[PDB]
């Protein structure tokens, strides 16, 4: 249900 | 820290929010 | 958050959001206390009989933040922790004694309109504000029911329950590091913490210097705004020693 998140904060 | 406690946008502005006064009346 | 209200923009700048790398979820409240430390619960972090055991590189922590859901570009940040501290003495085996714990972010973050530390007591403040009857206040992303998830925070105020009420209201055991918060049935209102507020702070603006100051940590309650039920709380002024200690030996 969550917005993914910028794949730079992995 | 110096400034910790004072909000950006309510403190510092004096700006109060629409419940903090709720609080503070039950400080007697 | 039960019976509570959206937050207002930058009401809780504090307010932080320990959130799961994969899956991608919630997994707790946590307040900001400086450019480099977050404040939250330990069962956050650690808690066995749920086989709950989480590491540095499982976890996020997002700042600024007031949707639930979304990504708020331009205005949350999200920082990779350096490393947990746990309470050596948190007692997850019986009642949650001494329930806190400290993050260290790996850089600092950005103060700004939304993002901003509280502060912690000292023991004047606490002596003053700690009282029956006295409010404060709570935020989360938490659950608005026991069985319903808020767009966003949420804000809910509630006063300090007596000990001894605190106490009758359930079979847990009770310390001096805790401390519960709610209305009475009798009182009228309501509004609890509840699963998913956890860690999230519990804070009180002094009269005296008109700073907002965490008094509490949301630890445990049984249901969620039950009539003759009160939230529980970790008593941060009587666990200063432990953040201080970690902080001046860790930062
Ligand atoms: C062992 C303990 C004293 C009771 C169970 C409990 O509450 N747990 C066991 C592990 C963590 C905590 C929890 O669920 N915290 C979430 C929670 C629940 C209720 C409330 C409330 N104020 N109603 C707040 C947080
Ligand atoms: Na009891
Ligand atoms: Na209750």
């Amino acid at each position: 249900d969550f917005e993914e998140i910028p794949e730079e904060y992995l | 820290e110096a400034d910790c406690g004072l909000r950006p946008l309510f403190e510092k502005k004096s700006l109060e929010d629409k419940t903090e006064r709720e609080l503070l009346e039950s400080y007697i | 958050i039960v019976e509570g209200s959206d937050a207002e923009i930058g009401m809780s700048p504090w307010q932080v959001m320990l959130f799961r790398k994969s899956p991608q979820e919630l997994l707790c409240g946590a307040s900001l206390i400086s450019d480099r430390w977050v404040l939250t619960a330990a069962h956050c972090l650690l808690y066995p009989p749920w086989d709950k055991n989480f590491t540095e590189n499982d976890l996020l922590v997002r700042i600024g933040k007031h949707s639930r859901t979304r990504y708020e570009r331009n205005i949350e940040k999200i920082s990779m922790l350096e490393k947990i501290y746990i309470h050596p003495r948190y007692n997850w085996r019986e009642n949650l004694d001494r329930d806190i714990a400290l993050m260290k972010l790996k850089k600092p973050v950005a103060f700004s309109d939304y993002i901003h530390p509280v502060c912690l007591p000292d023991r004047e403040t606490a002596a003053s504000l700690l009282q029956a009857g006295y409010k404060g206040r709570v935020t989360g992303w938490g659950n608005l029911k026991e069985t319903g998830q808020p767009s966003v925070l949420q804000v809910v105020n509630l006063p300090i329950v007596e000990r001894p009420v605190c106490k009758d209201s359930t079979r847990i055991r009770i310390t001096d590091n805790m401390f519960c918060a709610g209305y009475k049935p009798d009182e009228g209102k309501r509004g609890d913490a509840c699963e998913g507020d956890s860690g999230g702070p519990f804070v009180m603006k002094s009269p005296f210097n008109n700073r907002w100051y965490q008094m509490g940590i949301v630890s445990w309650g049984e249901g969620c705004d039950r009539d003759g039920k009160y939230g529980f709380y970790t008593h941060v002024f009587r666990l200063k020693k432990w953040i201080q200690k970690v902080i001046d030996q860790f930062g």
